[PDB]
């Protein structure tokens, strides 16, 4: 199990290069974070947002 | 109404879970013919 | 508001709570017999008659 | 309201803010002009009461009981508008145009349909002053026309200026001197128009943006069928908006 | 009142149902 | 004005529909792998 | 010997008296929920306003109906093809009022006979039969897909959906001969084939097997129980009911092979239907049947009448009187 | 109406969307003419 | 000249399309007779370049 | 390829286009996830219509 | 004995109900065989070269700047769907009116620069941009009059 731990430890070694990558390369082509990018992705836009809920 | 549609939610996702991970338990293999 | 377009008529995160558990229910119980199930175990046939 | 006309049609259509009325923010004054004119004046009812003898705890006194709607969200008047007449000492406003009727269904305790024409048609509403204030009232008759027109076709396929005047079904009625006499009433499809009373009450104004807004409470009749029910007391409150020029 | 002979005869009619279909003759072999 | 449109369209049809009978009847003189 | 494989063990089981399976876990909830619906809007609903002109149509038993005039109606015009779920409607009575009951049990039902179309395949499955039982069934799963889902989408309303009653049944036939000239679609006409062919075939081939019966009981008891159940002889004479047959008509025009015969007894009926809701699924679109109305013309260039304008004058008779408040404007577009 | 220097096969494009179906009906000749074996 | 082209890659076609299922489903003629007919499949392919040629000179 | 021939090569007929509906270039596509799959995951019936 | 019409070839042909005749029933020559129409030449009523055409196109021209320019007061307010349906509702034959004033090759690079304008002040107005609406405002008008002062 000692083993597995060297390459559960090698293999995102390997992954987190890359994603460390994207990271710097995004953070430089959005100006912003990551969290800032995402959390601006993964919401609704502001024209798009409904109204919502105005039935009594 | 939205206490109602909690109620639903949940027994609709339940049975639909059913349906799925029951047609994903192996289920080609349940044949009269092996296993 | 049923005329308005939400992801599944998730409107109220209740909703959204009850969907995950209750998906994640029967998956837990599926995962007690096909969790601990290998992955490199293949087959040649167009049906597998693998364990329980 | 300048919150509502931010949104575009896709923001608004089936959350329900389309039977809603602005609400006006401030406590202002507004002197109407010799042309001035309300314009977009929107009345919402939030409140529906139907006039029925109840049983309550030992006598039987008239009550307006409370009733709910099932005709789900399309009872709002708006677009209303008319002259504001200013007269020697008081202010009247009187309605031309708009939609200013809904039809709306209420249904009692006990599974008793009402149905109803929700309007403010030929209203000729007399004020108190001369100014749009936060305690101002304006109030007056209107006319409710009859809920059904005389084109409408019961299920007999009889009507007022159209379909059968005979029970068509029963043609043996016809028979004798006295004929379908006794089915007179429901042959008989007659246009009615009655009367309904409403008392604005201004409590907010806006003087930049020319609006004002308040309650009211109205009482008309109900449905009539043709002349062939007694109608009933439909007893509404709600909130109104309008914006004066 | 008429809707008490309509209702008791659907009624009545899926209780013959319920017995056919639970309180059926087995089909047996020899 | 001989009306060359229909006579275009039906020796156009005809000229077609039996292309494909041909090639079946041809590969049935060769002794084909029909 | 984990809890999810014993209860797989049971789902699937052919052991039970009816058999589950996963489809049944579709098929069983579904199919409860749209009978005790069913049950209690047709004894006891309050009138439904179904051509949103507020003008409500009894159904129910207690409301003055009786089992032929008795029907779930439709719901509202002025829903059209929204949804319209029992949490979406502020109170019980205005759900009631604008149609509610019909969308519960249409989409609950839809839902539950195509599973239960695929418990059709999965019992045969576990039983170790060739599949296509359900296939077959298929066809009157498209019909009722096709009245009941199809028609209310392409009319964008599903007040024009099929009312569940049996006088609201011949008013949707009646309309819709007014607005599509169903007689005049040769789908219908396949599917009349259909229906005219395969209960031909069914006393043809009931009659064939009953007339070659082989002696097996006495006049005193009953024919059937000359046969036994899980015998493995065959219980009738086939030689002498293709001799039959073969002399009634001509030889050549008899099935001497079983299986041949059976299969014709499947398809003819099953194709048929499956034409005639392709005829319903598209004259949900407008393509109607077809019109010969004034086609044809004499030599001054008047108009002869035919036997499809007659058919005319009383499709005319019905789209002037259909839904007679409801309309405004001089053509029925929908 | 096609380009000037094509108006003259202007028939021959009218029978070309039914030359599938004569694909169809192809696929019979050959089996009837193979015997269906 | 773009009309006496197709007219001419018509009849090609027209021959190609009864002959080359001919060579094909007999057992030996296609690989006696390919020559033949990559010399019809060039005329034919150059045949449509001459026409997209003369097709787009003239607009 | 459809995006390139709406963003690049020619455009694409927007119906409702200002102007008239017309020919037009796709400059800026919607590729807000949330809009982008709120037509896959909406529901399939009237005003959602998915 | 009955009038026979095989297609056109055999018979009457020019009989009021034969319909494979093609173009053989009229005397003028079709515009194609599948057409009832005569083609755009002369002879025709409709002349595009004509004044009431014109002076109907620069009409629409002028009340389109005068459309374009009340864009701005639903700007300071924020009424977006005022300026789309102003884009929209009137405008509607602006394309169709420079387009066809659009002859020589300037003239059409000159239109689809105010084409371009008036699209990005549609797309600012769904985005609800309230400067980006009035920058492209008023390069839709000055779009407008170059296009305008050629002819
Ligand atoms: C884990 C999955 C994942 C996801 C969801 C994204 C998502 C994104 N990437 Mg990123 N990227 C990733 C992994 C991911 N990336 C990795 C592992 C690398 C290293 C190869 C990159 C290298 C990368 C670059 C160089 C750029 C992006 C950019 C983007 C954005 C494109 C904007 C769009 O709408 O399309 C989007 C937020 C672009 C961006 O940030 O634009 C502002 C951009 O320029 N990505
Ligand atoms: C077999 C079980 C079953 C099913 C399938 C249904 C189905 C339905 N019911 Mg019914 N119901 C049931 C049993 C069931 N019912 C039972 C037992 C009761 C009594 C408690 C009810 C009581 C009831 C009432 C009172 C009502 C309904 C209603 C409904 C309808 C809408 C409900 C809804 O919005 O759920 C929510 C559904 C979901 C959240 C969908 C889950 C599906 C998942 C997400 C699959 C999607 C996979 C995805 C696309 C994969 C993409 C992956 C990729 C991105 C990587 C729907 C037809 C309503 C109705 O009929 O309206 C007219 C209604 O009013 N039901
Ligand atoms: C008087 C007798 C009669 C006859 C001969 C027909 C015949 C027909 N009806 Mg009609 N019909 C009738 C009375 C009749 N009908 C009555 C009383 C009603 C109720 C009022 C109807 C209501 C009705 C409707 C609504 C429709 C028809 C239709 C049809 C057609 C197909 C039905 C079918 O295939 O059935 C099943 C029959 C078979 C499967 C057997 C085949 C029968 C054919 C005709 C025999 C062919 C023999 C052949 C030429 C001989 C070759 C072999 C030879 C060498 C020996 C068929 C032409 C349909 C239609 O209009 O189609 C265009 C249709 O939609 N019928
Ligand atoms: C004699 C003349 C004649 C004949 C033979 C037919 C025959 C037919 N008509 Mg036509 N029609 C006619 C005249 C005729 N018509 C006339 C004169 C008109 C104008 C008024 C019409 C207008 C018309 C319309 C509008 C429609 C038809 C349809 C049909 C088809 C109905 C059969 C079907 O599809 O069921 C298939 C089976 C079902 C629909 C039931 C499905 C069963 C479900 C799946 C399960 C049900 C289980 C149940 C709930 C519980 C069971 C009990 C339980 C205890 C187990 C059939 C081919 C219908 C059609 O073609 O639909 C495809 C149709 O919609 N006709
Ligand atoms: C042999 C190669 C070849 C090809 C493919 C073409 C094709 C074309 N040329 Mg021509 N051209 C050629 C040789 C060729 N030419 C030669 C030798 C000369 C003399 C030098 C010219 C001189 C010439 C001039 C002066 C002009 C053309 C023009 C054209 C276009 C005519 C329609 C049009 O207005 O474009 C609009 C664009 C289209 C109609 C797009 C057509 C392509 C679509 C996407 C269909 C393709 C689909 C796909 C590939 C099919 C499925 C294939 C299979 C894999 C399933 C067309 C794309 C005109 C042009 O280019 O306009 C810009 C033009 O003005 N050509
Ligand atoms: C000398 C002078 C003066 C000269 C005058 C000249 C003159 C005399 C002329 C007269 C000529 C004249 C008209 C005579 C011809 C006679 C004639 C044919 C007239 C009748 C007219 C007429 C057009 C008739 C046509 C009607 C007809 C025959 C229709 C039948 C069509 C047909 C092929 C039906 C088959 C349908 C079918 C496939 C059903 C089978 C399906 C089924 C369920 C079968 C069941 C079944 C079958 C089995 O097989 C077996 C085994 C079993 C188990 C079984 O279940
Ligand atoms: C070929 C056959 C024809 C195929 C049918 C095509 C399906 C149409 C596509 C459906 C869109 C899918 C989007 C997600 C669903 C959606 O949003 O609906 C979600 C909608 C939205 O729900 C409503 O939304 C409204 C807001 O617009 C309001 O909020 C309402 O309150 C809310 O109920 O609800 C339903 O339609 C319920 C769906 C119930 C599904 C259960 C049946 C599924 C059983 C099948 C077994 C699963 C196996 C398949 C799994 C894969
Ligand atoms: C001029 C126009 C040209 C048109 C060209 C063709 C257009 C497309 C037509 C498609 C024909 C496809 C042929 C399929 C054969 C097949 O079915 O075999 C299946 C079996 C095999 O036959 C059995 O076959 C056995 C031998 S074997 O299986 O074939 O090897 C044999 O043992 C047995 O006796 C024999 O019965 O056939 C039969 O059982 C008899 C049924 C035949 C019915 C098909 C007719 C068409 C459908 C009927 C009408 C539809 C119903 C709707 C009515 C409302
Ligand atoms: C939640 C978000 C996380 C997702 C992150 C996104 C990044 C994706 C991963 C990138 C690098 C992965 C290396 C990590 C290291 C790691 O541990 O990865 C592990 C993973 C699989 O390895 P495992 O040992 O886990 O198991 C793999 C199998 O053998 C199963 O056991 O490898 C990959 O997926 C690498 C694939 C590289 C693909 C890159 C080539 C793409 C070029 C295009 C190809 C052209 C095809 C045309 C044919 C010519
Ligand atoms: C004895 C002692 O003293 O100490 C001991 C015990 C102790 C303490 C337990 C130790 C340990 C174990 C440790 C420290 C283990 C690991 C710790 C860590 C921190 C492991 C991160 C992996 C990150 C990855 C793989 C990122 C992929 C990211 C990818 C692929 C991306 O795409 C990036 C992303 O931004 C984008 C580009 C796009 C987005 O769409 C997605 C996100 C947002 C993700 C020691 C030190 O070892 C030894
Ligand atoms: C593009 C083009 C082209 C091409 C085309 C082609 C030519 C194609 C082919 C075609 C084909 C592909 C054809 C086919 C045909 C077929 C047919 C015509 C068939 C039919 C038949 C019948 C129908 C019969 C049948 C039968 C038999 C035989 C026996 C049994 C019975 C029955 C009856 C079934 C060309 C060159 C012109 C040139 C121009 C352009
Ligand atoms: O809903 Mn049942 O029927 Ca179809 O058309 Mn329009 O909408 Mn109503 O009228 Mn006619």
């Amino acid at each position: 199990a000692y083993e597995e731990k060297r390459l559960q430890e090698l293999k995102h070694c390997r992954l987190a290069m890359i994603g460390v990558f994207g990271l710097w390369a995004q953070a430089q082509a959005s100006g912003v974070g990551v969290t800032e990018q995402i959390g601006a992705a993964l919401t609704t836009p502001d024209y798009y947002a409904k109204a919502g809920y105005f039935l009594p | 109404m939205l206490t109602l549609k909690i109620l639903v939610y949940t027994t609709v996702i339940f049975f639909v879970s059913l349906f799925i991970f029951g047609f994903l338990s192996s289920d080609p293999s349940r044949n009269p013919n092996r296993k | 508001t049923e005329g308005t377009n939400e992801w599944f008529g998730v409107d109220d995160l209740r909703l959204l709570a009850v969907l995950f558990l209750g998906h994640w229910a029967i998956l837990s119980l599926w995962l007690g017999s096909y969790g601990d199930s290998n992955e490199d175990e293949d087959f040649f046939g167009e049906i597998d008659y693998s364990a329980r | 309201k300048s919150q509502i006309n931010e949104l575009s049609y896709l923001q608004v259509k089936g959350t329900g803010l389309a039977n809603r009325c602005a609400e006006v923010v401030g406590e202002d004054s507004i002197k109407p002009k010799p042309g001035a004119k309300l314009v977009d004046m929107c009345i919402e009812p939030k409140a529906w009461a139907v006039e029925e003898e109840v049983g309550k705890a030992g006598k039987t006194e008239k009550k307006f009981v409370n009733s709910k709607v099932m005709t789900r969200q399309t009872y709002t008047l708006d677009a209303i508008e008319g002259p504001i007449t200013v007269d020697g000492g008081k202010i009247t406003f009187n309605e031309k145009e708009g939609i200013d009727y809904a039809a709306t269904t209420v249904q009692l305790p006990g599974g008793e349909r009402v149905p109803f024409l929700f309007t403010v048609k030929d209203l000729v509403a007399k004020g108190n002053g001369d100014t749009f204030k936060p305690g101002f009232q304006m109030g007056g008759d209107f006319n409710t026309p009859s809920y059904r027109t005389g084109l409408f076709l019961d299920p007999k396929g009889r009507g007022g200026t159209t379909g059968y005047d005979m029970a068509v079904a029963l043609p043996a009625l016809q028979l004798g001197e006295e004929g379908d006499a006794e089915l007179f009433g429901e042959n008989n499809k007659v246009f009615d128009i009655t009367q309904g009373r409403i008392e604005m009450e201004v409590n907010k104004v806006n003087a930049e943006d020319s609006e004002i807004g308040g309650v009211f409470v109205a009482t008309q009749l109900s449905d009539t069928d043709m002349g062939s029910k007694t109608p009933k007391k439909v007893l509404t409150k709600g909130i109104f908006y309008a914006k004066v020029d | 009142m008429e809707a008490l002979v309509y209702t008791f005869l659907l009624i009545g009619t899926l209780m013959v149902i319920f017995f056919a279909v639970f309180f059926r003759e087995t089909p047996r072999i020899l | 004005m001989i009306n060359w449109q229909v006579i275009g369209q039906l020796m156009s049809t005809a000229v077609i529909m039996l292309a494909g009978p041909a090639v079946i009847v041809l590969l049935a003189l060769k002794k084909g792998n029909l | 010997v984990s809890l999810w494989e014993r209860f797989c063990a049971w789902i699937t089981s052919t052991e039970n008296r009816l058999y589950i399976g996963w489809f049944g876990c579709l098929m069983f909830p579904t199919l409860l929920t749209a009978t005790s619906c069913f049950i209690i809007a047709f004894i006891a609903a309050p009138p439904v306003d179904i051509d949103g002109i507020r003008e409500p149509v009894a159904g129910s038993l207690l409301y003055g109906n009786n089992i032929i005039s008795g029907a779930v109606v439709p719901s509202s015009n002025a829903i059209g093809m929204h949804f319209y779920p029992i949490w979406e409607a502020a109170s019980i009575d205005e759900w009631l009022y604008n149609g509610g009951p019909y969308q519960l049990i249409v989409l609950h039902f839809l839902l539950g006979v195509s599973a239960y179309m695929g418990r059709e395949w999965e019992l045969s499955y576990r039983l170790g039969m060739r599949p296509w039982i359900f296939v077959a069934f298929s066809a009157p799963v498209a019909a009722a897909s096709a009245v009941f889902l199809v028609y209310p989408i392409g009319q964008g309303s599903f007040s024009d959906g099929m009312p569940l009653g049996i006088s609201g049944t011949f008013n949707f036939m009646l309309v819709f001969q007014a607005e599509h000239n169903i007689l005049m679609h040769p789908f219908h006409m396949a599917g009349v084939a259909g229906v005219f062919g395969g209960s031909l075939f069914s006393a043809m081939h009931g009659s064939l097997v009953t007339s070659s019966l082989i002696r097996e009981t006495t006049e005193n008891e009953s024919t059937n129980y000359g046969y036994k159940f899980g015998q493995e002889e065959e219980t009738y004479n086939i030689v002498a009911a293709h001799g039959y047959f073969g002399r009634l008509i001509f030889q050549y025009a008899s099935f001497n092979n079983s299986r041949a015969l059976h299969f014709f007894l499947a398809l003819w009926p099953v194709v048929g239907i499956w034409i005639t809701s392709m005829g319903i699924s598209t004259m949900a679109f407008n393509l109607n049947g077809f019109n010969f109305n004034q086609s044809v013309v004499d030599s001054q260039g008047r108009v002869i009448n035919t036997w499809a304008d007659i058919l005319n004058r009383a499709n005319l008779g019905i789209e002037v009187m259909h839904e007679r408040n409801a309309h405004n404007f001089p053509l029925d577009l929908a | 109406r096609l380009p000037e220097a094509y108006v003259v096969f202007s028939p021959i494009v009218d029978v070309l969307p039914i030359i599938p179906v004569f694909f169809l009906l192809l696929a019979f000749v050959w089996q009837a003419a193979i015997g269906f074996r | 000249m773009i009309t006496l082209l197709v007219a001419l890659l018509v009849l090609i076609s027209l021959g190609l399309v009864v002959t080359v299922p001919v060579a094909l489903a007999t057992p030996g003629e296609w690989e006696i007779a390919k020559g033949k007919f990559n010399r019809f499949f060039q005329i034919w392919v150059f045949l449509v370049i001459v026409i997209a040629a003369a097709d787009g000179i003239s607009s | 390829l459809l995006v390139i021939k709406a963003m690049y090569l020619g455009g694409v007929y927007d119906t409702w286009a200002p102007g008239g509906g017309d020919v037009r270039y796709i400059t800026t596509p919607t590729l807000n996830p949330i809009v982008i799959f709120g037509y896959v995951f909406r529901s399939p019936f009237g005003g959602d219509g998915w | 004995s009955p009038r026979f019409s095989v297609f056109g070839l055999v018979g009457d042909g020019t009989s009021y109900s034969e319909g494979a005749a093609y173009g053989t029933d009229q005397a003028d020559k079709l515009y194609s065989p599948y057409s009832v129409y005569s083609p755009e030449g002369e002879k025709s009523l409709y002349k595009p070269d004509n004044a009431e055409y014109l002076a109907r196109k620069k009409a629409v021209l002028a009340e389109t700047k005068n459309r374009l320019q009340k864009i701005p007061a639903y700007v300071d307010k924020k009424e977006w769907f005022n300026v789309k349906d102003e884009l929209t509702r009137y405008m509607y034959e602006t394309r169709g009116a420079v387009r066809s004033l659009s002859s020589s090759v300037t003239q059409k690079e000159k239109a689809e620069v105010f084409f371009r304008a008036l699209e990005d002040t549609y797309g600012a107005a769904t985005l609800k941009k309230g400067d980006a609406v009035k920058a492209s405002n008023d390069k839709a008008i000055a779009a407008l009059d170059a296009f305008t002062a050629t002819l």
